[PDB]
RNA sequence: GUUUACCAAAAACAUCACCUCUAGCAUUACUAGUAUUAGAGGCAAUGCCUGCCCAGUGACACCAGUUUAACGGCCGCGGUAUU
RNA sequence: AGAGUUAAAUUAUAACUAAGCUGUAAAAAGCCCUAGUUAAAAUAAAAUAACCCACGAAAGUGACUCUAAUAAUCCUGACACACGAUAGCUAGGACCCAAACUGGGAUUAGAUACCCCACUAUGCCUAGCCCUAAACCCAAAUAGUUACAUAACAAAACUA
């Protein structure tokens, strides 16, 4: 996987947000892209009140989309969910599996510094 | 220590802001006529190569335009 | 201006064997469209690389240098005219073609069939350090201007004056 | 550039520029246009600027309050450093 | 360097309650179209993380996401070229908050200051200038040594 939408989707119906789901993954597919996986985190309740197109929303479905796209059909999809009504907040990242795990090696035994003023005596 | 030096320069400079500013048009007169003697000093330069080089009237096509009375 | 295709199948997945076989998702995975600036930047340095030198593995050598900082010298080009602002890769920009040009005389020093090969190649015109590198003022600019225009009418006069002459004692010799 | 044809052609008016106010709109002006617009005005290109005041009279506000690039105004008395 | 987004606070804006609110060592002035709670766009800035010491040549940079991207197979080197904190200028836009100046209220013999209140340029965005700082880490750059050796203080003395 390339990127990652991490798409919030207004909490309604199954259908709706079938449809919703539906119509989205279309959009990227329009754009020249080709989808991974699409994962759902489920619903839960937001950690504060998101207002979007003039609503007050306090819950939210959470869905992942991972897919790989051209570096500039980026900003074209993020216009495209900008403007979606279904669509509470979303955001497109870097997907974590593309940065590989650096050894963390522990922390390194650092001593104190020494010489940092002269001998000359007090 | 410093301080002194640094009080001395502080005091110089104030009293010459001051100064620039109790005379600002005086000193914009006199940079203005300077400026009329240097544009009057650039001419004259310009004449006397083609008086020297045995040219009787400057080249046709040539204005010499003014370069130090431009406007802000 | 070099078009690579969106379909150049970049080399880190180019060499290997079996790869022409694979499905076009894959393909189209493994292609320029999904790729970003430094992969088309590795693609254009290879292709430079195979075409104007002669021994692609000696890198250390000045003429390898020299087109290795040309793609990053038409990179660095290619950004400024989107990022008219961005005043650190103008530095960049100008001190990377300051090195390329320092390169360029010392490989003119050291040889010259080579330079020359490099420079018509890439389109790179070599100027010679002008002396006494001077700010052109006003004043100065005009006074130039001033005696480049006075010794052509001179000599204009003069030449009008010599054929004046020519013709005058052409017109005695006869009678 | 224009003006007192017929005693006055200008230091007068206008003028590009700079400032104000008045107007969110359709079949005759403005205008077959729509605030970067259109009118009612002041001063005059450009350069440096345009300092203080709503106490009075106007104008918005239908009373307070705001306005001077609105009408307009921006001080006395007495002694003092060595004459 | 561009494009997109906002968690806390504040405010234009409405409703209920209440009379003061703000203000300082103490007061006065100011606002009572005031104060508290509940909802609230736009602008500005970016708590803890940071006991971290990274990036960039320096200035400078630490709310989040994306694109581009951080020269030199690496010596020194200008009056040549390109940058250059805040402040200021020009044209257009925004203006919660802070604030030069200014006007009031305190204190003082005087206070055109420190203290409180209101407000302007300005700090905010685009483009074009201006090119100055205790631009200081007051310690030039490049490769080194711990030999001789404490004017004083301070960041120890030194080589090519
Ligand atoms: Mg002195
Ligand atoms: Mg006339
Ligand atoms: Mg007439
Ligand atoms: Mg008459
Ligand atoms: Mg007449
Ligand atoms: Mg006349
Ligand atoms: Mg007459
Ligand atoms: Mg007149
Ligand atoms: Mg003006
Ligand atoms: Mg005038
Ligand atoms: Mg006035
Ligand atoms: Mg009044
Ligand atoms: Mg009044
Ligand atoms: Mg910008
Ligand atoms: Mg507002
Ligand atoms: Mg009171
Ligand atoms: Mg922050
Ligand atoms: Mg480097
Ligand atoms: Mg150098
Ligand atoms: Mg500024
Ligand atoms: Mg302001
Ligand atoms: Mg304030
Ligand atoms: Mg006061
Ligand atoms: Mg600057
Ligand atoms: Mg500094
Ligand atoms: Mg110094
Ligand atoms: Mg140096
Ligand atoms: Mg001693």
């Amino acid at each position: 996987p390339r990127y990652e939408l991490a798409l919030i989707l207004k909490a309604m119906q199954r259908p709706e947000t079938a449809a919703a789901l539906k119509r989205t993954l279309e959009a990227l597919m329009d754009r020249g892209a080709v989808v991974r996986n699409l994962e759902n985190l489920g619903e839960r309740m937001l950690p504060y009140k998101i207002s979007a197109h003039n609503q007050r929303h306090s819950r939210g479905g959470y869905f992942l989309v991972d897919f790989y796209a051209p570096a500039t059909t980026v900003e074209s999809m993020m216009e495209h969910l900008s403007r979606d009504i279904d669509v509470i907040r979303p955001n497109i990242v870097k997907h974590p599996l593309t940065q590989e795990v650096k050894e963390c090696e522990g922390i390194v035994p650092v001593p104190l510094e020494e010489k940092l003023y002269s001998t000359k005596k007090r | 220590k410093n301080i002194l030096k640094i009080r001395r320069r502080k005091m110089n400079h104030h009293k010459y802001r001051k100064l620039v500013k109790r005379t600002r048009f005086l000193r914009r007169k006199v940079r203005e006529g300077r400026l009329r003697q240097k544009q009057v000093k650039f001419e004259r330069d310009l004449k006397r190569i083609w008086q020297k080089a045995g040219l009787k009237e400057a080249p046709a096509g040539w204005q010499t335009p003014k370069i130090y009375l431009k406007n802000q | 201006q070099d078009d690579p295709p969106p379909s150049m199948l970049l080399l880190d997945y180019q060499n290997v064997p079996g790869i022409h076989k694979v499905d076009d998702v894959v393909k189209r995975l493994l292609s320029l469209e999904m790729a970003n600036q430094k992969e088309k930047l590795k693609i254009k340095k290879m292709q430079l690389m195979n075409k104007v030198l002669e021994n692609p593995e000696d890198t250390s050598s000045l003429e390898a240098r020299i087109v290795a900082l040309t793609v990053k010298i038409r990179n660095y080009e290619e950004h400024m005219q989107k990022h008219r602002k961005d005043k650190a890769h103008k530095r960049f920009l100008l001190m990377s073609i300051d090195q390329r040009k320092k390169m360029l005389k010392n490989l003119r020093e050291t040889n010259y069939a080579v330079f020359e090969k490099i420079c018509k190649e890439l389109g790179i015109e070599y100027t010679f350090p002008p002396p006494y590198h001077r700010k052109a003022h006003r004043r100065w600019v005009t006074k130039k201007a001033l005696c480049t225009q006075v010794f052509r009418e001179v000599q204009k006069l003069k030449k009008q004056k010599r054929a004046l002459r020519a013709a005058a004692v052409a017109a005695h010799k006869q009678g």
